[PDB]
RNA sequence: CCAUGAUAAGGAUUAUAAAUUGAAAGUGUUAAUAUCAUAAUCAAAAUUUAUUAUUUAUAUUAAAUAUGUAUGUGUAGAUAAAAUAAGAA
């Protein structure tokens, strides 16, 4: 949610924490893991598209 | 309505010059022209009317037009005799003489010391003013690549202008001849001056209860959903709807059974189909247009 | 008080020089008078001011009287003396207005604009929620939330 | 004939909080709406700003929407009534006519012959006089009838 | 203009610092197009509705020989990352390539992935005067 | 992807300098300024900050004044009466030769700051506690006003014979 | 006296700022002694926002002419630029003028006091025309720097 | 109007430098983005200082009376669910209706940037002590 | 999951202010009182005129659609999700005459010209 | 209030009568009218500026609609919008062109009818006359530039240019 | 055009452009002249038919004159066709008011809320039950106020569902 | 006076010249010829001024 | 790309009555000197340029995409504008 209406409804469950690397002391994101190599999806295109 | 306030046809000629006095003097010119031509036409019409007032027959056709009603105000088919009809005709012609005379008499008011073409009581046609078109141009007079300030400080104002007079002629009848003179004034207009022609005339329209019938609302109603964007292109036909004028007679059927199925009087169904005396099964029949 | 933010102070004389536009604008002067009257105190300085200024306004489009040259300079000095009198009559008023307004605000549990004194309550200027985190003139750090001058019940 | 402000002040040299002057987007204008228009701080022109917030035409449009809301709001707080759609028969004698739609004809007088001249448009009816019509099902009247004042009765104001 | 960086240097006048009507400046130079926002990430310099289709420029419209760079309003799609094909964009001096593919790009337009004004400056495209003026502003060391 | 250990060309560039100062052209120092209030002189800070008295405040004032009258609190009325008596006395006609100083011409150009800077610094130095042309003190005879609490109407019972 | 013989009404006009304020006063005698002044259908109090220093300007012509304002009914009509509030001194100047001209058409001799007190006199003043050269659009020239 | 001087040529090996610099500016921006999303959500999720300005009414009133009673017994749960973020707090007060028209009109609320402070904030300096490495638009702690 | 994020998916047919989901007893004080406050309250709703009551008026609305009435309270306007104008502004007819300063005119007809 | 809009079908009333909404659907069929389903009931706002006689800007009609977000983008805007065909844009397209007479007739046509021949533009004529004048004194500050070079490079079998000095 | 665009290659397209700028055909009729006996002896437009006509064509009526401006087609001829059609289609629908009362458009009354006088009884609604109950509630309150300093309505008659 | 004192309808603001000219070259009709014979303050009708005429009519 | 012409800006003493506080001395684009070269917008683009009035603390990104940065005692030096429906002697 953007800040205008529902901002307080954001959850910590939205963050993809497993995607990045954090510093213990600061609590800050130092680095980001690579997204593409291990990325598995059953849906490159939407499910209803057969080319 | 009587006097100045009523007419069969109105023409408004909207004259436009680049200079105000141009358009003023053009309006005097054109005005005096239409005064003369108008008086000539309306005088001609007036003599025709005075002759028709003096006497004349009645069309079989005009009489037939008074007598087409299934029921008149007194609740039965009404018989107008030729006398009565001639009397209606005569009354209208009376009114037309008053109107003609009114136009002519205003044509004869505006003499040389006394001419005022602005008031409609004093002249025919008269003239109305119309607020001028004025566009103001704002622009830089400087040519400077270096400073915005110096450009703004040089700013000129000039105006384009266009000036308008309107000539109004109301006539009690419609004459293609007057209309012709009037359209043709565009050929002798003053220098660098143009014009528009507004016409407002009276015209008979005809409402057919046959083509546009008045029926109960449908047994199922229509929602807001038949009104989406592009519903105009997708969910609707153009009015009027096509209702069939031709029906085939089923096997067991009879004149009155067919009339009952089509919603007519049997008389009607026989009149529309007059060629046929008897109707066999599988024959094509004309559906009387009034059928419900 | 709705206008809370830090402000810029103008010297009394320039405030008075606004004449009809602000200092003597009828509308403003009347509600000053209302404040005094309600407190049950004559408004003499306001009335002096209103007199002076009323007349200023009446003749404001006329040219000044013709001056004859004098070695004495008595005329010039008498005009000056009169003028600074009037200036002072109005300083006194301007002072009264700021004075009583601050006092009345103290009674109404009103918080003044930033950096403003209210004699019994905030001696050093009162501040809360400034654009700058310290008190501007003390150079002391401001507490969160905004400091309260009055006990809680309303 | 309102005294309120309908125009946003023109952009100029920065206004500051003074006797006789307040900042442009100060919280006291337009009932604190100016929040929506405000770029706080010593704005660094080159790098920062939100353009629409300094634009005269855009800003004024926003303010005009806000004024419109104010008026609408107050016109609706001003209603004590609902529009009910009542069949032609059951309606009072004054509405048995034809009533041109809004802005179609001349503003129309309710009953010139009975000495009432007022907009039929704005005439409001009492829920109690229309009771028999609006709640026929109910049997016993739901609202008790209005009690009216005798203007011929000797009461305190007639000095008796 | 003072210096001609293109042909138009010859044809155009600057007119000092001149004001144009709101959101019409003759030349669209989007300096802000990469301007980080976490909360506004999906609404800023992107499509006003998420139900809009991707632009013209994500599709091969006609019979092509091939292209040199794709347009900058093209939006970065999972295939841009995965397929491992050349993705170029025209920026200055020459062209920017997306070489190191990330899913974090996905769903934004390449406008937004390409910094228009770099913190990096060539000293060799600068006159000695211009270099002086860049030292005054505290950009170049000297 | 996969955030690298080193950035070759990223941190390479010259760092933008911190600004040394504030206000116009970032060259202004942080120091005490003319706009600064003095809280050590009289009830009003000097120069006085802008103050807006509103009809709202006038109504709150009325209600306070009323509630005070009905609880028979005479004290704040008396403080107010005192304040008023002190500062409202009629200022004395100045002696010939006495005028406020203007700013000398042929010092700075007419559009220069110095002009205002002078005015402010003058009025800053003359605080209302320094106004000698208005006669405040215990010494002062005040014909227009009542002297103490005992002379005001809520004392009326002692005025009776 | 130029007066409508039937309605007994006289008509004056005020101006200020050449455009902004054009008013027209319809002035008629009230025999019941309850007179009232009304502007664009609203009572004078409301229209001028109860500000006295505006309304007394509209009182002045009845004074100068040595008349009792209560013997007269007036309605003023705004023919200029309309605005939600006309309470301000310039508009009031125009009002006063309209009323005074009407009064003069109604009681001819009353013209001599009025003219001497400069009520009927028209000042011609205007805000400067807008013009893009100036910053504020009216009076303020843009910044200058020595080369 | 002087003839425009010609621009010097681009540079040698500056095409490589520009490629690399933009490349890793983008790679950096990924973590700057990741981190600022983390911050934004951490802020939305965590508690804030009370949004209302206690210096005015109906808020000045002793915490055992008036609005505070209305809050402790009827609104408390909701006020805590939304973590005293100033927008939902003000809306809840509108919907409780037992104050009714006052919320916008008589009541005063803290300014935007102050209302955004984390609960527990003691000194004003806190506004300036939040992290500048993160792109939340002041919506970060 | 789209309904979970209210401000995120705005189709370009959607309009502000958003309408809140309905609530059962809310339409008048008697109904509300009966359902929530005092539950043995005999009158379950205030007397409902058998004819149609048009609550938005003059505006006609689609029957059966949950809707809102113009707000009476200032706060209701101020704290709702109504946006401010931000980009350049458009009008379906007036766009053809570009800006107010470029006021395009095909023919120089009097601005007061009247169609016959 | 938040309510359900409601409709009483005339068969159910204790007097049949024609419901205003039903009439509205009639009017929508007749003049084919888009019924915006999502039109918020709360948003009725007249345009104060143009619709109130109190402002100098009073036209009597709602000049703009007061909706902040509204943009040329939206399908709703597209549906009520004046197409550029036969507006002033077309008039500019045709009448404003570099040599205004080329709007009224083919130059060659005109020239050939009026003069016996095509005539060069004034500019061209200037360069022509000048060449003739300055070819008469100096020679060979010149160059030979044509459209098609073959005619000079291989000239016809004849063509022996007169030697010059 | 008689001036400039009179005679050359541009005379054609300018002419056509004026003609298309002028396509509008205004169609008027007074509602007065619609109230006349029809061929069947029934009045063609009566009071109810007129009310229905007015509500159907909204801003298209003024001063008791129905006015349709037909702009749809580039040529005036086609606009009189179009305009005439819409007119008869609108009359066809307005005329439904002669089929019976169900088609007579409703009257819109502004009906006041209940008055002050009515609203006064709101405080007596269920008077007996409420007094009898408030005595029990007073017991509940007296008891609850031995335990705790402040007794909320939510401990007495108000229900608030916990989970 | 810069130009003869005559009803201004006789004057035209010149194009390209800062000056007015007469739309009938050099002929001049006096004020008396605009109004009716012996018209008080040359006036269409003597009873009222322009505004007086308007509101009487209304 | 050498290849003449022409319109800007720039207050300093013809004043009050029935009356204007903007000027000729020339600011890219315009008509007789030619004898290196296709450089021109129809989108989405690269800051060094004297010549520019920005929103400063109750509520803050919805339609063409639209600016992330500088809180620092209203604080150096040096500069800008105005006597015109306003109020200055
Ligand atoms: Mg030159
Ligand atoms: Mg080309």
């Amino acid at each position: 949610n953007r800040p205008e209406v529902a901002m307080h409804r954001n959850t910590v469950g939205l963050l993809p924490a497993h995607m990045w690397e954090t510093d213990k002391k600061t609590g800050k994101v130092k680095s980001v893991k690579d997204s593409v190599r291990d990325y598995q999806t059953k849906t490159p295109y939407p499910k209803w598209v057969q080319l | 309505e009587d006097g100045i306030r009523g007419s069969e046809v109105t023409y408004k000629i909207v004259l436009e010059g680049f200079w105000d006095h141009h358009v003023m003097k053009l309006a005097e010119d054109v005005c005096m022209f239409l005064k003369d031509v108008g008086r000539q036409i309306v005088e001609e019409k007036l003599v025709a009317v005075r002759r028709l007032l003096q006497g004349g027959a009645v069309d079989p056709e005009l009489l037939a037009a008074f007598n087409c009603a299934r029921a008149g105000p007194f609740g039965g088919l009404d018989e107008y005799d030729k006398e009565e009809v001639a009397n209606f005709l005569r009354s209208d012609l009376r009114r037309l003489e008053e109107q003609c005379l009114s136009v002519i008499n205003r044509c004869n008011v505006p003499v040389p010391g006394a001419t005022n073409i602005y008031d409609p009581h004093t002249s025919w046609p008269h003239v109305e003013k119309l607020e001028p078109w004025v566009r103001m141009a704002e622009f830089w007079t400087s040519s400077s690549d270096t400073s915005f300030t110096e450009l703004e400080m040089s700013t000129a104002h000039y105006e384009f202008r266009k000036f308008f007079r309107v000539i109004i002629c109301k006539l009690p009848f419609q004459s293609t001849e007057f209309e012709k003179r009037m359209y043709d004034i565009r050929h002798w207009l003053h220098r660098q001056t143009s014009c528009e022609f507004h016409t407002i005339y009276r015209r008979n329209v005809i409402h057919d209860s046959a083509v546009f019938p008045t029926e109960h609302d449908p047994a199922t109603p229509t929602t807001h959903e038949h009104h989406r964007m592009f519903s105009f292109a997708l969910d609707w036909q153009s009015a009027p709807v096509n209702r069939l004028s031709t029906d085939t007679v089923h096997e067991g059927e009879s004149w009155d059974a067919v009339a009952q199925r089509l919603g007519c009087s049997v008389g009607e169904l026989k009149d529309a189909n007059a060629e046929r005396e008897t109707i066999e099964a599988g024959v094509v029949i004309n559906v009387p247009v009034t059928a419900t | 008080n709705t206008f809370l933010t830090s402000s810029v102070a103008t010297p009394p004389i320039s405030v008075i020089r606004t004449g009809p536009k602000w200092w003597a604008d009828p509308e403003r002067m009347v509600r000053q008078k209302l404040m005094y009257f309600t407190l049950g105190v004559d408004q003499l300085p306001l009335r002096r001011t209103a007199v002076i200024q009323r007349d200023l306004q009446r003749f404001h489009m006329c040219k000044p009287p013709p001056r004859v040259g004098d070695s004495t300079g008595y005329k010039r000095s008498r005009a000056a003396q009169l003028n600074t009198w009037y200036r002072r009559i109005q300083y006194q008023e301007y002072h009264m207005q700021h004075l009583f307004t601050r006092h009345v605000w103290g009674l109404l549990r009103v918080y003044p604009g930033n950096t403003t004194k209210i004699q019994g309550k905030a001696d050093d200027g009162y501040v809360g929620y400034d654009s700058v985190p310290f008190h501007r003139y003390n150079r002391a750090p401001l507490p969160f939330p905004a400091r309260e001058l009055y006990e809680r019940r309303k | 004939v309102s005294t309120g402000e309908f125009d946003h002040p023109p952009f100029q040299f920065r206004q500051r909080h003074t006797f006789n002057t307040t900042p442009l987007h100060d919280a006291n204008r337009f009932g604190g709406r100016t929040a929506y228009l405000r770029e706080i701080g010593p704005v660094n022109i080159k790098k920062q700003g939100r353009r629409f917030k300094k634009d005269p035409r855009t800003v004024q449009f926003n303010v005009d929407v806000w004024c419109a809301q104010q008026t609408l709001r107050k016109r609706w707080k001003q209603r004590d009534w609902e529009v009910i759609e009542i069949p032609f028969r059951l309606v009072p004698r004054e509405q048995q006519r034809v009533i041109p739609e809004l802005y179609t004809d001349i503003p129309q007088m309710t009953d010139p012959a009975r000495n009432d001249f007022s907009n039929i448009r704005n005439k409001v009816y009492d829920r109690e006089e229309l009771q028999g019509v609006l709640f026929p099902a109910a049997g016993a009247m739901l609202y008790p009838p209005l009690q009216r004042v005798d203007k011929q009765a000797m009461t305190l104001d007639k000095y008796l | 203009l003072k210096i001609a960086k293109s042909a138009f240097g010859f044809y155009l006048a600057r007119r000092g610092q001149r004001k144009y009507p709101f959101l019409r400046r003759p030349h669209i130079k989007n300096t802000h197009s990469m301007n980080p926002s976490a909360p506004y990430f999906w609404s800023f310099m992107t499509a006003k509705s998420q139900m809009a289709f991707l632009p013209e420029e994500n599709y091969i419209t006609g019979d092509w020989t091939g292209k040199f760079f794709v347009s900058k309003r093209q939006v970065y799609t999972l295939q841009h990352a995965t397929s491992g094909a050349k993705v170029r964009v025209k920026s200055f001096p020459s062209i920017f390539e997306f070489n190191s593919p990330s899913r974090w790009n996905i769903g934004k337009e390449m406008n937004t992935l390409t910094k228009p004004r770099m913190d990096l400056i060539d000293e060799q495209m600068l006159t000695k005067k211009q270099r002086l003026d860049y030292v005054r502003a505290g950009l170049l060391p000297k | 992807t996969a955030t690298p250990e080193r950035f070759s060309v990223l941190g390479t560039t010259h760092p933008k300098p911190k600004r040394t100062g504030f206000g116009r052209n970032n060259k202004m120092r942080s120091k005490p300024s003319d706009n600064v209030a003095w809280y050590d002189k009289g009830p009003v800070e000097w120069l006085p900050r802008p103050v807006r008295l509103t009809y709202d405040h006038l109504d709150q004032l009325q209600q306070w004044t009323m509630r005070a009258t009905l609880d028979g609190r005479t004290e704040e009325f008396n403080r107010i009466r005192d304040l008023h008596r002190e500062w409202s006395q009629h200022p004395l006609m100045p002696v010939l030769g006495d005028v406020e100083p203007k700013f000398p011409l042929n010092l700075f150009k007419q559009n220069h700051r110095a002009k205002k800077r002078f005015l402010v610094r003058w009025h800053k130095a003359n605080t209302p506690a320094n106004w000698l042309w208005m006669p405040r003190g215990p010494t002062v005879v005040t014909p227009l006003h009542r002297t103490n609490p005992t002379q005001y109407p809520e004392n009326w019972k002692q005025m009776v014979q | 006296a130029e007066v409508d013989p039937e309605t007994g009404i006289a008509v004056g006009r005020g101006c200020a700022d050449g455009e902004k304020y054009h008013f027209t006063a319809l002035l008629r005698e009230n025999r019941d002694h309850n007179g009232i002044i009304t502007v664009m259908g609203k009572p004078l109090s409301l229209v001028l926002d109860n500000k006295a220093w505006l309304m007394e300007m509209v009182l002045m012509p009845f004074d100068e002419a040595n008349l009792d304002y209560r013997d007269f009914d007036a309605h003023i009509v705004s023919e200029g630029h309309a605005m939600p509030s006309i309470a301000n001194e310039i508009a009031a100047f125009a009002l006063r003028m309209a009323v005074a001209n009407a009064l003069v058409k109604l009681i001819p001799l009353t013209r001599i006091p009025l003219k001497k007190s400069g009520l009927l006199s028209v000042d011609r003043r205007r805000e400067r025309g807008q013009f893009p050269g100036y910053l504020d659009g009216k009076k303020v020239k843009r910044r200058f720097a020595k080369r | 109007w002087a003839k425009p001087k010609k621009r010097p040529k681009v540079g040698q090996g500056f095409h490589e430098k520009a490629q690399k610099w933009r490349e890793e500016y983008l790679l950096d921006r990924h973590r700057a983005l990741a981190d600022s999303l983390r911050a934004y959500v951490e802020f939305s999720t965590s508690k804030r200082v009370e949004p209302w300005d206690a210096r005015f009414k109906p808020f000045d009133r002793i915490e055992k009376d008036g609005v505070y009673v209305l809050m402790r017994y009827m609104m408390e749960e909701k006020l805590q669910l939304c973590n005293y973020h100033h927008r939902p707090v003000k809306r809840l007060f509108c919907n409780i209706g037992l104050m009714g028209p006052q919320i916008t009109t008589k009541a005063r609320w803290k300014p935007y940037r102050f209302a955004t402070n984390p609960a527990g904030t003691s000194k004003a300096e806190r506004m300036y002590q939040r992290d500048k490495t993160v792109y939340t638009h002041g919506h970060n702690d | 999951n789209a309904e979970r994020f209210p401000h995120e998916y705005h189709t370009p047919t959607s309009r502000f202010p958003p309408t809140p989901s309905e609530t059962p007893a809310t339409q008048d004080w008697m109904a509300y009182t009966a359902k929530y406050l005092d539950k043995q309250f005999t009158i379950s709703a205030e007397p409902a005129p058998v004819y149609n009551v048009n609550k938005l008026w003059p505006m006609q609305q689609i029957p059966g659609k949950v809707d809102q009435t113009p707000f009476e309270e200032d706060q209701t306007w101020l704290l709702h999700s109504i946006p401010v104008q931000q980009l350049e502004m458009h009008h379906h007819e007036k766009d053809l005459q570009d800006l107010p300063f470029i006021n395009h005119e095909q023919f120089p007809r009097s601005l007061e010209w009247n169609a016959p | 209030g938040v309510h359900r809009v409601g409709y009483t079908h005339p068969s159910t009333l204790p007097v049949p009568c024609a419901q205003r909404w039903d009439l509205r659907l009639a009017r929508a069929r007749i003049f084919q009218e888009y019924i915006e389903e999502k039109a918020p009931g709360a948003w009725q706002l007249e345009d104060e500026r143009s619709m109130s006689p109190e402002f100098k800007t009073f036209t009597g009609y709602p000049m703009r609609d007061m909706r902040p977000g509204y943009g040329q983008n939206l399908p709703d805007y597209i549906m009520k919008k004046r197409l550029p065909n036969n507006t002033h844009y077309e008039l500019f397209a045709r009448r404003d062109i570099p040599n205004e007479d080329n709007a009224m007739y083919g130059k060659y046509l005109y020239d050939m009818t009026v003069h016996g021949t095509s005539l060069p533009s004034t500019y061209r004529m200037h360069k022509d006359i000048n060449k003739a004048q300055r070819n008469d004194r100096k020679l060979s500050g010149n160059r030979f530039k044509v459209l098609c070079s073959s005619g000079a490079k291989n000239p016809p079998s004849g063509w022996e240019p007169i030697p010059d000095a | 055009d008689n001036l400039q665009y009179k005679r050359y290659d541009w005379q054609g397209w300018y002419q056509r452009m004026l003609d298309v700028h002028n396509r509008n055909v205004s169609l008027r009729c007074r509602i007065c002249d619609l109230q006349r006996l029809d061929g069947n002896g029934v009045q063609f437009v009566d009071m109810q038919t007129e009310r229905r006509l007015r509500i159907l064509a909204q801003h298209r009526v003024g001063m008791g004159v129905l006015k349709l401006d037909a702009d749809k087609y580039e040529d005036q001829a086609d606009n009189v066709t179009f305009g005439t059609t819409k007119l008869s289609e609108l009359l066809a629908d307005a005329r439904k008011a002669q089929l019976g009362e169900e088609y007579w458009p409703s009257v819109e009354l502004k009906v006041r809320k209940p008055s002050g006088q009515s609203k006064a009884h709101y405080s007596l609604i269920d008077n007996e039950r409420i007094e009898k109950r408030s005595r029990e509630l007073y017991e509940k309150y007296r008891d609850a106020k031995k335990r705790s300093l402040f007794v909320t309505p939510m401990e007495t008659w108000l229900e608030v569902k916990g989970m | 006076l810069v130009r003869p004192d005559v009803p201004e309808d006789q004057y035209v603001d010149s194009w390209y010249i800062c000056t007015s000219m007469t739309h009938h070259m050099g002929d001049y009709r006096p004020w008396s010829a605009s109004a009716p014979p012996n018209a008080f303050r040359f006036r269409p009708f003597n009873e009222f001024d322009a505004k007086g005429r308007e509101y009487v009519q209304y």
